[PDB]
């Protein structure tokens, strides 16, 4: 005959019930929005990579040094 | 036939795992000219004699319902 | 002043001073709301309920559970729950301490980005830090070295720490944390066929995961034993109403972990798990991993995990060498213990985010300056 | 008659007669079998899948890989996937040509022994020979000297070639092949946390290998775009299902051939590895390598590598002098196309094993008289 | 619960099962509940007359459509389990990624409720409403669905299969009723 408390009590519970809609919205969207920095692990890496390779590590002494030997 | 929307080619392989290494006398067709593709070889009084498949299953099928002679009976004729 | 801890490990939920030795109380982190209209006008209208308040009131409250997979799934909600928690519990002002924040390894940037937010902005409060759990785990075991197995409420873990170090690409990490086991349990009880689903029906299973389980020593002997005996049988009331008897459906559960087919699923378990990540990991070390091997929290109350993982190494190691593996009495706690601990050391002045950071910069620092 | 080619070169597999232009079609590799109980009883049940059909099923199917590390994993799989790819794309009988194979250089004898003694008693075939992906490469990029880089499905390579000869001492070998980068991208992608762990669900991403990769031009210039611009990012749809966009995600990617931190190796990688490998071979030669610099397959598919690893060189190299590298267009091809060629030529009618040796001596043959 | 408020009112278990017919005869499935309200404020064409199998007549509004409602809200008669369609993409999203796109072209439907006119439909909004609307969806929803699953049974008694596969005497003699439950699912 209505449009009653009952009714409303039902839309509000099922709004409540829903998993789907509430932590999609919450989840989802935040999700996209994720990520700016340049990194400290990467600077781990960067300087892991610094003390890497032997074309820095050798040649900045050798190409250096024995340039003068006499 | 009755599994449906699905391809000889599952009874290809199914032939070949059932027959094809139980079934002496029923043989993978070998090469030979004439024929895209034949199926099935096997071993006859008429000597021995090799067959193709297209898919065709549905072909036996029959279907059945009585309403068409059922009206009919009704129908002048 | 002084400093101050939360445990956002999912299930009960932790929060003390640096020193105590143990957390003022604990909370689940359920939230639940009303489910009929209100129909005592003498009552006041609460719409939202959290903790052992609820735990009480359950029956009318339906609940939500604001974490997945230890991913925290509704902000406001968490909020709720902070707040009350901070004022209710704690009789606690948010300037008043440093706080700290526990973590879930290898998740996404956002739990970072909005905790840290809204803390520094909703609270405002000292000093800030989020912590991953291994670390803390070993300062309480006190081994600089180790590998964590903790499968709490939440999402599961594998992390091999060297001393001093992280080896993040070590790293694994796994959904097949008890709550889900649990929800596999009522697709086995109907067999018995006792049956009832909802949030809070399946939070009872939670005192028959406290009281009921035991890890199985072998499956195929125990169910040679299961055709055998009904000492592996053993029964149990409803919190309130029957007596409930139950058979393998107990030890069954736990076997989960070591084949998760039952709910199924390819990660090739725990154990295999742990031996895989291992065998990513460098060959010298091996041996201390062997020796120093450590679990905690929430699945591992069971009795017997130890002996089973033991028995799987033994399967998978060169029997040549030494193995054991380390089972405290206090693992759920652990966590909160070692973030005590870690509150302790001066070395955090050094260390916290401080407001005038997130005054100059965004939830961004964080990730570069915390882990 | 005529002459055919296996190529197991791994990702998808490449089988052809000499002297079309283009093998006949092409297979992953992928080997998958059941996961549930086959419940439609009108099924015929398989126990074993593969090849596109599979990629078809997988959904139930659960993959095993049959190549690690360019290493191949259990023989009898691979002897399913063979035996399936000559009756059913190539409706070929093992007598019917000279066979040839496709080794990564440089490991264990045992592919050797167990390929040829089964490919010789399991399949019976006229003449089989197996050879270096290198010598493919020159003959199909038609330069006698040279060094390649082809980083495939499988273990990375730096061979310099000189016209004629082979330096097996100057060679380098890497697992750091595209499959376990992309198995460092979920560890990536969870940051965004859209996360899925399985196997097939880790074959998805290679899609997007396919689509979304580029390559990083300078690494703190781009941080800078990053932090500027979105055009950076794109967005791409699940392959059935949701919308997704990638960040930075993308092009970081890419840089762990150059920085093989992110999962944590040392060699100093791509570039770094290359000239190591050239200051140990001989002073005259290297201008004609600095001429002629050749790459192909999986990794360098991607837009861009040449350009960076040019402006490596220019880094390393004494920039007095000419460098140049080659990037065809057909470079995923290219190992098979050579082995047409390397079929067409009568000398290996000189160079083939047979039978008779097979009978007369063991696999010790090969190691002799292959490379 | 409900027609007491029209208050034609019997509660027993014959009585009971007269709903049924007006269960075949009466019900339809609410396309939009807000707007069928609307609807109900305007429209008696929503409400029919019909007798008691015998005896009188009796005439029905809103409590005919109100009915399935329940399906998709279990408030009505209140449970939580948040309705057919949200525990089908539920289940759908335990279920894995790729096979998906499958199942929303193939979606299959049965029986007893089902009878109604337009559950499909609004079915279909509702997964228009979670999926993700880029991807195709449909439903089926065959005639002879009450009698489907005795139909299918005959389909599955027909092949030999069950000759390899039917429980024997035997076997009951060997062994107990533990035998089903290794041998069939
Ligand atoms: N007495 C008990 N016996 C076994 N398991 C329990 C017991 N009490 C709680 N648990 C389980 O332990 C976990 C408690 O949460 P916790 O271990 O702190 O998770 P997290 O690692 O996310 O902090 C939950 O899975 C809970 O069901
Ligand atoms: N469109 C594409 N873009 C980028 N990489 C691709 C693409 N298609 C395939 N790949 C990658 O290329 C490799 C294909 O295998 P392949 O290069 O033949 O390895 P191998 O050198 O062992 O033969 C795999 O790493 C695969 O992921």
């Amino acid at each position: 005959x209505x449009x009653x408390x009952x009714x409303x009590x039902x839309x509000x519970x099922x709004x409540x019930x829903x998993x789907x809609x509430y932590x999609x919205x919450x989840x989802x969207x935040x999700x996209x929005x994720x990520x700016x920095x340049x990194x400290x692990x990467x600077x781990x890496x960067x300087x892991x990579x610094x003390x890497x390779x032997x074309x820095x590590y050798x040649x900045x002494x050798x190409x250096x040094x024995x340039x003068x030997x006499x | 036939c009755m599994f449906p929307k699905a391809t000889d080619t599952s009874f290809k392989n199914k032939l070949y795992e059932q027959h094809l290494g139980k079934s002496n006398n029923f043989q993978k067709p070998k090469p030979a000219k004439g024929k895209a593709e034949a199926h099935f070889s096997l071993v006859h009084y008429a000597g021995t004699v090799d067959y193709n498949i297209i898919g065709w299953l549905d072909k036996n099928k029959d279907p059945l319902n009585e309403t068409v002679v059922g009206l009919y009976q009704k129908s002048g004729l | 002043t002084t400093a101050l801890v939360c445990d956002n490990g999912s299930g009960l939920v932790k929060a003390g001073f640096a020193g105590d030795d143990a957390p003022r109380a604990v909370f689940p982190s359920i939230v639940g709301r009303p489910r009929h209209q209100g129909v005592m006008v003498g009552m006041g209208q609460k719409d939202s309920y959290v903790g052992d308040e609820a735990q009480s009131k359950r029956g009318i409250l339906t609940l939500k559970y604001p974490i997945e997979h230890g991913i925290i799934t509704n902000w406001d909600d968490m909020e709720k729950i902070w707040h009350h928690t901070f004022y209710n519990e704690l009789r606690v002002a948010p300037e008043e301490h440093p706080t700290l924040l526990t973590e879930a390894p290898l998740n996404p940037k956002a739990n970072r980005e909005k905790m840290t937010q809204i803390m520094f902005e909703t609270f405002n409060v000292p000093a800030m830090y989020v912590a991953i759990q291994a670390v803390l785990s070993l300062y309480a075991s006190g081994r600089t070295t180790g590998i964590v197995l903790d499968s709490g409420d939440g999402v599961t873990h594998n992390v091999p720490i060297y001393e001093g170090y992280a080896l993040p690409h070590a790293i694994m990490r796994l959904d097949l944390a008890g709550r889900d086991l649990t929800d596999y349990l009522m697709k086995i009880l109907t067999e018995r066929g006792y049956s009832f689903v909802t949030t809070a029906e399946r939070e009872i299973v939670r005192d028959i995961k406290e009281k009921l389980c035991y890890v199985a020593l072998d499956f195929e002997n125990e169910m040679a034993t299961a055709a055998s005996s009904s000492s592996l049988e053993k029964s149990y009331e409803l919190p309130d109403g029957q007596v409930i008897t139950i058979g393998n459906e107990r030890f069954r559960c736990p076997e989960t972990l070591f084949q998760p087919s039952f709910i199924g699923m390819e990660s090739a378990g725990i154990h295999e798990t742990t031996y895989n990540s291992i065998m990513k990991c460098d060959i010298d070390i091996r041996k201390d991993l062997y020796a120093n091997n450590v679990m905690s929290g929430g699945t591992t109350m069971y009795p017997g995990i130890a002996d089973r993982m033991q028995k799987e190494i033994t399967a998978l190691a060169p029997s040549t060498m030494k193995i054991k593996i380390i089972a405290p009495p206090e693992r759920k706690y652990s966590v909160w213990i070692g973030g005590s601990i870690l509150a302790s050391l001066s070395t955090f002045q050094q260390m916290w985010i401080t407001k005038q950071e997130y005054d100059e910069a965004g939830p961004s620092i964080v990730h570069r300056k915390c882990f």
